[PDB]
């Protein structure tokens, strides 16, 4: 029993992690095989925050201007090229702690552990959203930049997001690991701003699973509800839609239960009617959207 | 404001 | 910026998990040096769990009798004796990934990271506190006994959490590395029940200094108040008393932040009296506990392991 | 319900 925000074990991912130093600029880069992985504005200065021209930036550098450290082994750079927002420094030497590994672009409202890393050396993990709007709420400070958000499946690293940048109002904003940046965000201080954001409707309502899988029941009601009509009514909350896409993911909840998907939107138009009434649900005081349907199998079952 | 590169 | 339920890296622990199974029964264990340390209940049977005489018990095995599973590797047990709750089994093989590493127990109110585990295999990472009633809200599952829980400090991994059962209500008991629970409770499937818990307060106030430095002051007011008067607002509430040496720890986040500690006790009981009215803070409705002065320094100056 | 042993 019991329920938590539960990030996958960082290990392999920790054995990937370096520093990249360009002139007086340090962020984190990511070592697989023999290629480090880091975003482009390590080569930026002070003037070139606001307008940078990457490729005339790019052009000016060396392989020995790029200073990559492991630990405490300088990695020898032999080739340097840019894709998207993300540079590709080449090594002499593959990582031997290489794991087996894949880039993914994931969609909104997917979740991911983040490592995050200072000076190529881990801080910390803990698990994060994709928003609707394209950012993350996450905990990065200057010098995050480089760590990485990704997923383990069986002994397979599925890396998703690099660190970037954090907008004006907090938040978060990065690429995948081609350095295309999720949303209509760039790797410039300008001032910029994102679509207004949205709850993640499916993730709410496998979370609602969740807590009757854990033995709580106090939220349901006798009601049921045609997927139009939740729709009608979820969208006036900030809810996303719900697609049929999401009700056959929910499907395996759905059995596990024997409460029908349409009869737990029914639930949820409730809750958001009448809040909690000084009531908790799985320890929270809020309806939460950060665990998607597998995140809720692979913790009530416990896949390693 | 402006966003920061991290 | 930004605040997030942190754990720390895990990878120094995901090195020492091994599988240990002595006849039907499997669960996980902690592999360091040359000993794999593990909940005794290993050597139950489900006949055995109502009222089991552990002593009796491990009389009738031998070290063949339990098997250790580290990946694919098996670690042939040489020795084995009973420390308190914990099994100590000595192995063929040392652990060529043993951290630095020491065992420490904790006290009411201190977090950690828990390392979820089934047959010996890392599941997932997430914080957790010791709570007043000694009890910790962790997830855990059967098979889950023998996960761990540890702070790290710079180069050592601080082992304080070896995890054995459920209570009845959904929370979670166990004991330290060197086998002694936490909290009134004993290894066997009986009726047991936890004291009420209570807030723990001096992690309240950390996680508002949090917000503080995150850019949330809305809570902030210009009132004053004694640690006494405080006090006796916050046990009308189900909070822990806070004392002087909670208030001394709490310095140099009261320091950072230019807000004495007493300010934000009076903030904090306006909280209590008022409510939130609606709004949240770092995006919860409900004020957090789970984080000790020490987590929000590690998490907001990016302090690195 | 008892106490259960994992």
């Amino acid at each position: 029993s019991g329920f938590r925000k539960m990030a996958f074990p960082s290990g392999k991912v920790e054995g990937c992690m370096v520093q990249v130093t360009c002139g007086t600029t340090t962020l984190n880069g990511l070592w697989l095989d023999d290629v480090v992985y880091c975003p482009r504005h390590v080569i930026c200065t002070s003037e070139d925050m606001l307008n940078p021209n990457y490729e005339d930036l790019l052009i000016r550098k060396s392989n020995h201007n790029f200073l990559v450290q492991a630990g405490n082994v300088q990695l020898r750079v032999i080739g340097h090229s840019m894709q998207n927002c993300v540079l590709k420094l080449k090594v002499d030497t593959a990582n031997p702690k290489t794991p087996k590994y894949k880039f993914v672009r994931i969609q909104p409202g997917q979740t991911f552990s983040v490592l995050a890393c200072y000076n190529g050396s881990p801080s910390g993990v803990y698990q994060c959203a994709m928003r609707p709007n394209f950012t993350i709420k996450g905990s990065f400070l200057n010098g995050s930049a480089g760590s990485v958000g990704f997923n383990i499946d069986y002994d397979c690293v599925s890396f998703c997001y690099m660190h970037h940048m954090e907008l004006p109002t907090g938040v978060h904003a990065g690429t995948d690991l081609e350095g295309n940046f999720y949303g209509p965000f760039v790797d410039r201080q300008t001032a910029q701003a994102a679509g207004t954001d949205t709850t993640i409707t499916v993730n709410v309502l496998a979370w609602l699973y969740a807590a009757v899988i854990n033995g709580d029941r106090w939220f349901l009601n006798r009601f049921t509800t045609t997927l139009n009509d939740f729709n009608l009514v979820a969208m006036k909350y900030n809810y996303e839609p719900l697609t049929q896409d999401h009700v056959d993911i929910l499907g395996p909840l759905s059995a596990q239960t024997g409460i029908a998907v349409l009869d737990m939107c029914a639930s949820l138009k409730e809750l958001l009617q009448n809040g909690m009434n000084g009531r908790t649900i799985l320890g929270s005081a809020l309806l939460e959207d950060e665990f998607t349907p597998f995140d809720v199998v692979r913790q009530c079952s416990g896949v390693t | 404001s402006a966003v920061k590169l991290q």
